[PDB]
This record gives structure tokens, C-alpha cells and sequence, in this order.
């Protein structure tokens, strides 16, 4: 009859970049009267929680705590929901969340090039470099969000860097940076500072 | 990197028979630190027998001493059996009074 | 002379049976103080040295937290290498770790030291400088380019010049009697005959403190081979005992002589075996 | 008093 109920859904708050020794809420939610919820986390420390489920306003709803942050909390997290619990019959798994970790290494530099104030149209380039030899790069701008991974180098000067092209410059932003290694791609370092970038009008 | 364990087995004081004494069994220089170790007096193991805590040298190895009171006679034997990964039978060695 | 503090730890992993056991022991020159089992009832760092049984509350559950959380970096840890080494889940391993300070007679820091070793082979160690470190594989280098990266030596050189020597002036004060005590090694050489025309002697130290100790048979003057070294056995008292032994034929059974050297026995010792 | 130990792994 019902088969395997939809997918719930997963959010964090405040959101999916927790600092060390800080505490994220893992809320899994939907319109399905799920009185049981399971949050699980894929990889090297495997776990599954077990939430019951509180119901206000039709929604279904469930806060996982995952406290102190720490290395071996960080990774991909997915929810189902269940209504019976003799068995569990286990819903569709919801959209996988990554849940890393930062603030464990130093931070890198954000350059802008041509330069931190662009005119309009012309190709943007931001570079993340450093020091600490990290493997990858993330680079976000504020709010949108959808962090960009690019790989490294060893330059000459000792440092290791990404370059992270744009495209037209349109309206600017505030970037961040952070690096990462290899074997450990949720576990990231201080946020690089924040780079902002202002556009300008072509002369004539 | 593994380890075969040396056993000495030896008394806290010098034995005179008919003293109480303590019966030592030092079992040094293995890896890894599983290792079982058995007190042993006339072939019946003996079940009060205690150990130091685990700690190792400078290039790893492990080391450990069991130690239980026993007072020595002419005719009582007494061994120690110590059983390790890196042995195919368990190493039995019976106790000296000149080592 | 050169005293010195010294933490061990040891972190073994256990498929079968759940989480890793965790041993972790100090010591001050031979003598151990404390002790933390994972597999204790009411896991705590324990009193091991009737010295150290009188520091109040605040080091016993301090120093009970951070051993505490010692055990979860190493199950960390102990987890982290098995990928690192490309091993499954089914076998057992170890993860040993070893840091303290050497203190010389200057009353200051000689040498600092935070070594690491899994399944019995090096892995990581902090360089003499205090700043640097030295990997034994290329599995190693990884973590160092990420310890480089936290600036973690920073961090063990604040503890190894520091409260490392502070508190082990505090331990040799407070446990002066017991520590900074030397026993001399009581000396004497057995006879047994293994034949009608061979013959052994064995010279013999006990109830020494501490466990260095030099013990060499001559003959008519240096032979180090065909003498059976014995390795320092602790007695279980606090002193430890040695015995080298060489074989002889009969007659000639004098000429033959043992030397000893600590630090209890202040001018060195000649001794030979007497009817 | 033992080492507070490095937060970051291996
Ligand atoms: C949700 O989080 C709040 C704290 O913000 C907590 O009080 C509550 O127990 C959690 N769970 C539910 C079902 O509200
Ligand atoms: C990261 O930033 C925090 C806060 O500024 C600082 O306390 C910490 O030392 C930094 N870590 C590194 C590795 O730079």
C-alpha cells in the first residue's frame, strides 16, 4: 500500500560549516507523520541516530544534536522517516548533506586578479594560496553559497595555490576561501578573509 | 614489526627454602602487547598473580612483570608460561635459583 | 644527573569487542607515578607513587579529563590508519605515543621529545629542535603537513619548556626521598661447575636504583662475547637486578674479572669470585 | 601535569 514513504528533508543549522568544538542542529522534517527518525552518517565513523518525531502544524519534525565538533563528526548525513517501529519501514533516504568541519589548520590568502576593484565585463580570477601545503581549496561567495573545489600546486616561492576563474565581472561579491586535504575533503581549515570585490564601469 | 617476548623467570630476594618470597616472571622486548602469562607450581596454574602496568622501551617493545608470594621448597618446581603471537607453542620456563 | 619526566600510551585496537584498550603510564626515571585504564571500572588517572597521593583534587581530575580525551584522539586515530595503510576492519592495531622532557643539571630543559610508533614501527616525531618533525613513510608526511598546517609543534614547545620542567622540579621535591635517592648495587660472584673441565661464574648485582648499569667480565684484560648479558629485571620493590655470566675451564678459575658501574657505587667496583 | 594534547589528528 504505501510502500516506501518519500524522501524527508535535512537542513543544519545554522548551516553545514561548523567550527571546532561548536554544536550544529540536524533538523529532518516533512509533511508525513513520521514518528520515528533516523539521521545517518556515511564514511569512516559510521553511525546511526534514533529521534522520535514531534508533530505541530501537520509537519513532522526531528532535532539532532550533534554536539561538540570534532574530526570524526564530519561528513555526508542522510534522514528517513518511519511510522511504524516493530520494524522500522524505513522511508526513501533524503538528499545528502555534507557536514564538515573547520578551523582546524591555518588560514589561506585570498588575491583577486586583475585586482580587488574590476571593471564590468572583464574576467575575474580569484586565487587561494598558502604556505600549508593543502591539497584543494573551497571558495564561496556570500550567500549563494555552492563552494568551488579546486586542486593545488607547489609554486616556486613555497607556496601552494588554485585559481578559481569567474567569468565577466557583473556585480562583485564577498569570497571566502578555506583548504582542505586530500583524504579528509570535509575537514577544513580557517576561513581565509574575507575578499571583496567591487565593479566598476568600463571608461567612455 | 613483531616481537618474540624474553622471559626470565627469577625471585624478588635471594630464596632460602622454607621463606616467603616473591616469585617474578618479567617478560620484556614484545610486540605486539597481547601476551598471556601464567604462574605455574607443580603444573597447576596459580590464580593470584598480578602484573604491572603496561609500558614500553625506547625502540616500542613492551615489557611486564608478574609477580604472586610463594614460599620455595626442595622438591616444589615452579614455571612460568608465556604465550604470544610471534610463538607456535607456548614457551614454558621452569625457575632457577642461581638465575 | 640528567632526570626526566615520561608519559606512555598505548591504544589498541579491538574488532570484536568494541572500542580500543587504552594504557597510558608516567614516569620519573624509572619509577612510575600514575596510571589511566580503559579498562577500569571507574577509568581514572590512579595514584601509583605514595608521593603523588597527596596533590589535591584539581591534579587528579584534570589531569582524568585529558587522558580522557587521549583515548578518543587515539580511537580517532587508531581508525584513521587503518585507511591511511589500506587495512580492513578485522585485524588488531596499535598506536603507541611517548612524549616528556629531559632536564639537565643547568635546571632547565635538555632534551624535548613527542614520538609516535603504530603496529611497532616509527611514525611521526618531534625533531630536537622543538619545531619540526620527521616522518618514517609516506603515510607519515601526510599527518605532518597537516600538523605543520595547525602549528601543533607550537603548542608541544610551550608544554616541553615549561610546565614539563616545572612540574617535574615538583616531583623531585616533593618525592625527593624516593627519587633523587641512589641504592647501590649489592655485588658477589657464584660458582657452577658444568663439567669436570668447564665451569661458570656469574657476577651479580642486586637491589639497584636506577636500572643503568654496566656489568662486563675481563680476562686478564675485555671480552664482551661468550658473556651472557642478562637484561635488567625489575625486582618489584623499586630496584632491579643484572647477572652476566662467562664459562671457564678448570683450573684458571681466578684471573677472571668482573667490573660493575652505577651511580650508587660512586668509585668503580673490581670483584672476583672467592671460595 | 600531563600534556593537553593537539585537538587535530592524524
Ligand atoms: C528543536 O530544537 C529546540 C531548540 O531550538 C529544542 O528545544 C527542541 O527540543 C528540538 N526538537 C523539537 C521537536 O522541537
Ligand atoms: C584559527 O582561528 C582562531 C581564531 O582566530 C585561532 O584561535 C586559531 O589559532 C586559528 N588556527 C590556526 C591553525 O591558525
Amino acid at each position: 500500500h504505501e510502500g516506501v514513504h518519500r524522501k524527508p528533508s535535512l537542513l543544519a543549522h545554522p548551516g553545514r560549516l561548523v567550527k571546532s568544538e561548536e554544536t550544529v542542529i540536524l533538523q529532518c522534517w516533512s509533511d508525513v507523520r513520521f514518528e520515528h527518525f533516523l539521521l545517518h552518517r556515511e564514511g569512516k565513523f559510521k553511525d546511526t541516530l534514533h529521534l522520535i518525531g514531534e508533530h505541530h502544524d501537520g509537519v513532522s519534525k526531528a532535532n539532532f544534536s550533534i554536539g561538540p565538533m570534532m574530526q570524526d563528526l564530519a561528513g555526508t548525513y542522510r534522514c528517513y522517516g518511519s511510522v511504524t517501529h516493530s520494524p522500522y519501514q524505513l522511508s526513501a533516504p533524503s538528499d545528502p548533506l555534507d557536514i564538515v568541519i573547520t578551523g582546524l589548520y591555518e588560514k589561506p590568502s585570498l588575491s583577486a586578479q586583475p585586482g580587488p576593484t574590476v571593471l564590468a565585463g572583464e574576467s575575474v580570477t580569484l586565487s587561494c594560496s598558502s604556505r600549508s601545503s593543502y591539497d584543494m581549496y573551497h571558495l564561496s561567495r556570500e550567500g549563494e553559497a555552492h563552494e568551488c573545489r579546486f586542486s593545488a600546486g607547489p609554486k616556486v616561492n613555497g607556496t601552494f595555490q588554485a585559481d578559481f576563474p569567474l567569468g565577466p565581472a557583473t556585480h562583485g561579491g564577498t569570497y571566502r576561501c578555506f583548504g582542505s586535504f586530500r583524504d579528509s575533503p570535509y575537514e577544513w581549515s580557517n576561513s581565509s578573509d574575507p575578499l571583496l570585490v567591487s565593479v566598476i564601469g568600463n571608461p567612455s | 614489526i613483531q616481537r618474540t617476548p624474553k622471559i626470565q623467570v627469577y625471585s624478588r630476594h635471594p630464596a632460602e627454602n622454607g621463606k616467603s618470597n616473591f616469585l617474578n616472571c618479567y617478560v620484556s622486548g614484545f610486540h605486539p602487547s597481547d601476551i598471556e602469562v601464567d604462574l605455574l607450581k607443580n603444573g597447576e596454574r596459580i590464580e593470584k598473580v598480578e602484573h604491572s602496568d603496561l609500558s614500553f622501551s625506547k625502540d616500542w617493545s613492551f615489557y611486564l612483570l608478574y609477580y604472586t608470594e610463594f614460599t620455595p621448597t626442595e622438591k616444589d618446581e615452579y614455571a612460568c608460561r608465556v604465550n604470544h603471537v610471534t610463538l607456535s607453542q607456548p614457551k614454558i620456563v621452569k625457575w632457577d635459583r642461581d638465575m | 644527573g640528567s632526570h626526566s619526566m615520561r608519559y606512555f600510551h598505548t591504544s589498541v585496537s579491538r574488532p570484536g569487542r568494541g572500542e580500543p584498550r587504552f594504557i597510558t603510564v608516567g614516569y620519573v626515571d624509572d619509577t612510575q607515578f600514575v596510571r589511566f585504564d580503559s579498562d577500569a571500572a571507574s577509568p581514572r588517572e590512579e595514584p601509583r607513587a605514595p608521593w603523588i597521593e597527596q596533590e589535591g583534587p584539581e591534579y587528579w581530575d584534570r589531569n582524568t579529563q585529558i587522558c580522557k580525551a587521549k583515548a578518543q584522539t587515539d580511537r580517532v586515530g587508531l581508525r584513521n590508519l587503518r585507511g591511511y595503510y589500506n587495512q580492513s576492519e578485522d585485524g588488531s592495531h596499535t598506536w603507541q605515543t611517548m612524549y616528556g622532557c629531559d632536564m639537565g643539571p643547568d635546571g632547565r630543559l635538555l632534551r624535548g621529545y613527542n614520538q609516535f610508533a603504530y603496529d611497532g614501527k616509527d611514525y611521526i616525531a618531534l625533531n630536537e629542535d622543538l619545531r619540526s618533525w620527521t616522518a618514517a613513510d609516506t603515510a607519515a608526511q601526510i599527518t605532518q603537513r597537516k600538523w605543520e598546517a595547525a602549528r601543533v609543534a607550537e603548542q608541544l614547545r610551550a608544554y616541553l619548556e615549561g610546565e614539563c620542567v616545572e612540574w617535574l622540579r615538583r616531583h623531585l621535591e616533593n618525592g625527593k626521598e624516593t627519587l633523587q635517592r641512589a641504592d647501590p648495587p649489592k655485588t658477589h660472584v657464584t660458582h657452577h661447575p658444568i663439567s669436570d673441565h668447564e665451569a661458570t661464574l656469574r657476577c651479580w648485582a642486586l637491589g639497584f636504583y636506577p636500572a643503568e648499569i654496566t656489568l662486563t667480565w675481563q680476562r686478564d684484560g675485555d671480552q664482551t662475547q661468550d658473556t651472557e648479558l642478562v637484561e635488567t629485571r625489575p625486582a618489584g620493590d623499586g630496584t632491579f637486578q643484572k647477572w652476566a655470566a662467562v664459562v671457564v675451564p678448570s683450573g684458571q678459575e681466578q684471573r677472571y674479572t668482573c667490573h660493575v658501574q652505577h651511580e650508587g657505587l660512586q668509585e668503580p667496583l673490581t670483584l672476583r669470585w672467592k671460595p | 601535569n600531563r600534556f593537553a594534547g593537539f585537538g587535530i589528528g592524524l
